[PDB]
RNA sequence: GAUGUUAGGAGGGCAAAUCCGCCGAAUUUAAGCAUAUAAUUAAGCGGAAGAAAAGAAAAUAACUAUGAUUCCUUUAGUAACGGCGAGUGAACAAGGACCAGCUCAAACGGUUAAUCCUUCGUUUGGUGCAAACCUUUCGACGGAAUUGUCGUU
RNA sequence: UAAAGCUAAAUAUAUGUAGGAGACCGAUAGCAAACAAGUACCGUGAGGGAAAGAUGAAAUAGUACUCAGGAAUGAGCAAU
RNA sequence: ACGGACCAAGGAGUCUAGCAAAUGUGCAAGUGUAUAUGAUUCUUUAAACAUUUUACGCAUAAUUAAUG
RNA sequence: UUGUGUUGAAGCGAAAUACGUGAGUUUUCGUGGAACAUCUCCCUAGUGCAGAUCUUGGUGGAAGUAGCAACUAUUCAAAUGAGAACUUUGAAGACUGAAGUGGAGAAGGGUUUCUUGUCAACUGUGAUUGAACAAGAGUUAGCCGCUCCUAAGGGAUAGCUGAAAAGUGUUUAAAGGGGUCCCCGUCUCAAAAGGGAAACAGGUUGAUAUUCCUGUGCCAAUAGUAUUAUGAGUUAGAUGGUAACAUAUAUAUAAAUGAACUCCUUUACAUAGGCUUUACACUCGGGGUGCGUUUUCUUUGCACUUUACCU
RNA sequence: UUUGUUUUGUAGCAAUAGUAAUUCGUAAUUAUCCGAAGUGGUAAGGACUAUCCUUGAAAAAAGGAGGGAACGGCUUUGUGCUUUGCUACUCUUAAUACUUGUAUG
RNA sequence: AGCACAGUCUUAACGAUGGAUGUCUUGGUUCCUACAGCGAUGAAGGCCGCAGCAAAAUGCGAUACGCAAUGAAAAUUGCAGUGACUGAAUCAUCAGAAUGCUGAAUGUAAACUACACCAAUUCCCUGGGAAUAGUGGUACUCCUACAGAAA
């Protein structure tokens, strides 16, 4: 026999995701001491669309404290999130909807 | 037409200002056969001769000069030094491959292989 | 169809794969992926392969000018040390 | 590594083989005031300007270059309008 | 195509030139000559 | 260890008939075929010389004993291996070619690294028309080296 | 007397170069190639790959001249 | 039934190893001088010639798994 | 061993009151023009052809046969020429019918381009033609493109594997730049339709034109010092409008201080539908100029009546 | 220095070019190049509406802004800083001259 | 000036086509002998050039079918031309000089004659006088030495 669709697969030459206008991996905020200790709010500048996914990315601008300057996360968002919304992420975050709090 | 061994003596001047015109005049002459003429066409082989041997015995000279101010020194450069075949080259000398230890040079001069005959 | 197995196909036949190749100067230079099908130009090495006595023997040391082992062919005969001139007259 | 021999760069009488006497060009002589010249494919814009320069007393408006199928390149050269194309010509035959 | 290279004309120059016949002077005492529309230069 | 367009150097690629390592088939034969054979071969990768590789016994023998390696004649299609089938298959002695032996480590030397290299100079003479080459030992300098060079056996 | 190392000769050479030979081949043979041969030419490419020698002692004897033809040619009382 | 339109030139039981039989030849219980050596041989000659009184093969004895 | 050859060898063609049973041998004539036998005996082999859909080469009958059938279609006269259905010129009849055998390019080709000769072969008929042959010539750029950027992606570095060959490409990297210690930071290639500094018109050659000429512009670059001149600002940085915002018109709107560090914008983006504006295109009427029809009609039918970039 | 009325100019390029004509030795002269509209074919722009479980590149390069680091000139004390006496001064374009390797493409 | 029927087949003589046979051989083949590495001092290979008229092959490298030197030594010639009455014409040898762009190719690249950085560079006279945008260097790994930084 030959090789199998499925093994075909694996070899990753045309079954590579087409990601050519995707806008960026999803991750929130690399762990911080503002985040181990307290809260750090960002603003969401905008809601946007992924192409691969159904879910909407928000870009949430952070001002940098180590150094003077903004940050531009891209998280997934969360449904009722709007933009000039401001989210605080961090052990004493308020419990709200769109804030990063430790479970 | 001009021989090497006669401007073998001049100076490196007159040297080249004597290439330059034998350049200048070998110019005319390609000018001249690009025209319609083609009657002084076959000088064109003895002027580009003649342009051989000067740059020869300037080459020759400059070199020779070049030796000349590198004499010992014993770091001439590459070109100057010697051009034998690489294997040559990295080759050990004769001495380092005659080199022999105190032991067996002395065991050596003590008893070396002698002439002798047979009744 | 009509640019079908044969020479409708035929009549697409543009566009070369390969080109002159720098260092044979033979069209073997495969444009696309950038490498010599006849002597593999980007690698340092040859592509020689004993299978083809052939090839071997139509582009080995020889068929062409040698315009250094020639001159120093001879000089073992003569031995001249480096820089000698024959006698002058 | 040190070199004595004198330098074997392209100089002005090896830069410039000849002059162009075919029909355009003897035409453009007149025409426009422009001598036509044959090159070695290696001389370029300033290269061609300082040789004609120190070859003939003229100097020109510009040179254009095209590089023939024979192996050379073709100068346009246009003499400014100070002197004529013609005399200088004669001059060089 | 009238979009070429430097190396690419200059080949195309010395296919032409080796493309004339032997010098009568010469006959006095060519083979490898070749027509564009029968013998692609491939090349 | 880093870093240096610091000074001086080396490697790279080609070429292969002979040569040295690796990797590694199947056709084939077995009247099928799987072990076996083809074959420690072909193909593939790498590495040297005018030869290479091997080589001065942790060797044979069992004799009245031989004495590094290699090669030739022979041992010998033998001992042996093998669906003990097809097939495969050495060694010692014997006769010859050639013939060559050695040094590290370890030991010993501390009233003294006794060694080595780099650079800069000096002359002892010689063959060359020249270019260049062979000999020369007094050093000085800067280093390496006791985490060990050199001498002795 | 292992677990370190060097070593010439006798040995081999379908390679390269240079000599010398033969109960060899004699242009469909012998190398593919006696020659402008790994050439011409084919294939995108890896690769594939020919055919093709001989006037005469001397062209420093390669056909002068005439006639007929537009010419190629032909013929001759003409010619090497 | 298959091959052959025609002509020329080319075109196929050979070479080596090993065994045996046959026959010719030499010597004969011996036969073969292997490799190698020497020799005023060295165009031929890469062949011819030669071998200071247990090299080796085969034969001269067979039989047995075998000590024998 | 013992012979033949320039007083003609080998070979070849035709033959012979020839010999043999036969393979063959031997002779004659002609051609040929330089080597050839040995049968005295023996040694040696790439040693004997009708076949193998045998190999290579040459040549037949088929046979002056099949055939020279798409693309509506040619005709008259003249020129050239040895020769004209298929070369050129004029006239006529027609075709292509702006989805064109019309103009520009790309890929591919590479001199086929142009001029002048020219016809051995080719141009499946002819051929004086030609993309054939021969000799010359021809391709001009700051503004058109490449060159630069990055994309799908490719190669390479560091490592890590692997005998290597090679495989992957930040997986323990101390890996160039900026200001003046700190900040940022793999390299390189990949688009002649993506991004992108800047040109137009008229003319010109046998063959080149946004490339040449003429005229008019535009873009980029322009180091240090010192002079002038231009403008502003100043007793270290201007002013108007409520505001939206505007203002430097010097040859030329050049200057409205501004460091580190930042934050944005442009570059920069799909599809469908209609509505609308402009330019180009087409068309109608008037005026002018020229031409055409005119037996009859016709204030008529046709052509020209143009205006680039830049400011 | 404001608002109303006329002439000129194809707004400059520009008529000098082009085109179509009439003549003249065979290169020159002359006349025209201006009065109004319709159709919607092509192209581009605009402002919109709608569609997507499809949302439809990047960089080179360029620009704007936030911020407010540095600060006249001539002379002089002491060790760039306090100081004394006087003020016309800083940038920006263009040209020129000299240095700079030959200072446009 | 007259006569043969035509076609098909057979034979002979002479021709055409074809290139066999024979004879030649500056070639091949095999054996023997001898020597044997080339390369960052840039190889083999590839391109590009070079002659008065010059395509190929051969030779050569901007000094380009050859320079210099050494030995022989008068031719070389298609034309043109060049040669002594022997560094001159031509052979042979080949040691000096020169040896384009590439290629391991090595500054970065490559269907680019594209783009860097550092020294400005080269030549002439015996410190001046010129000319040049031209010339060198800059790969990766490793060794010896050195350098100033680090714990």
């Amino acid at each position: 026999g030959r090789v199998i669709r499925g093994q075909r697969k694996g070899r990753g030459s045309i079954f590579k995701s087409h990601n050519h206008h995707r806008k960026g991996a999803a991750k929130l905020r690399h762990l911080d001491y503002c985040e181990k200790k307290g809260y750090i709010k960002g603003l969401v500048k905008d809601i946007i669309h992924d192409p691969g996914r159904g879910a909407p990315l928000a870009k949430v601008i952070f001002k940098r404290t180590e150094k003077y300057g903004k940050k531009e996360e891209l998280i997934i968002a969360s449904e009722g999130m709007f933009t000039g919304q401001y989210i605080s992420c961090g052990t004493k975050a308020p419990l709200s909807v769109g804030n990063i709090l430790p479970i | 037409n001009v021989k090497a061994y006669e401007l073998r003596t001049l100076k490196k001047k007159e040297l080249l200002d004597k290439l330059d015109e034998l350049k200048k005049e070998l110019s005319g002459l390609r000018i001249s056969k690009a025209l319609g003429n083609s009657a002084k066409n076959s000088k064109i082989h003895g002027v580009r001769k003649n342009v051989a041997r000067v740059l020869t015995v300037y080459n020759q000279k400059r070199k020779m000069e070049l030796r000349q101010l590198y004499k010992n020194k014993k770091f001439k450069p590459y070109n100057l030094r010697k051009k034998l075949t690489k294997n040559k080259r990295l080759q050990l000398s004769p001495k380092q491959k005659a080199a022999m230890t105190l032991r067996q040079k002395k065991k050596v001069q003590n008893f070396p292989q002698r002439k002798y005959l047979v009744v | 169809g009509k640019a079908g197995k044969g020479t409708g196909s035929f009549g697409k036949r543009n566009g070369k794969t390969h080109f002159l190749c720098l260092r044979c100067g033979k069209r073997s230079y495969h444009l696309q992926k950038k490498k010599c099908a006849s002597c593999g130009y980007p690698s340092a090495k040859k592509r020689r392969f004993n299978w083809s006595v052939k090839a071997k023997r139509r582009n080995t040391t020889g068929t062409g000018r040698c315009r250094y082992i020639k001159t120093l062919r001879r000089k073992l005969k003569n031995k001249f040390t480096e820089g000698s001139t024959p006698k002058p007259k | 590594i040190v070199k004595s021999c004198h330098s074997k760069t392209l100089d002005k009488y090896g830069l410039i083989k000849y002059p162009l006497t075919s029909e355009k060009a003897m035409k453009k002589i007149e025409e426009i005031n422009t001598l036509v010249f044959m090159c070695d494919k290696r001389a370029n814009k300033k290269n061609i300007k300082k040789s004609v320069k120190n070859l003939f007393g003229i100097e020109c408006d510009k040179v254009n270059v095209l590089n023939t199928l024979n192996g050379d390149k073709k100068a346009y050269v246009r003499l400014s309008g100070e002197h004529d194309a013609l005399e200088v010509a004669n001059k060089i035959g | 195509g009238s979009i070429k290279r430097f190396r690419l004309k200059q080949r195309l120059g010395k296919c032409r030139r080796q493309n004339r016949p032997v010098p009568h002077w010469y006959r006095l005492k060519n083979t490898k000559r070749r027509h564009w529309r029968r013998t692609k230069l491939g090349l």
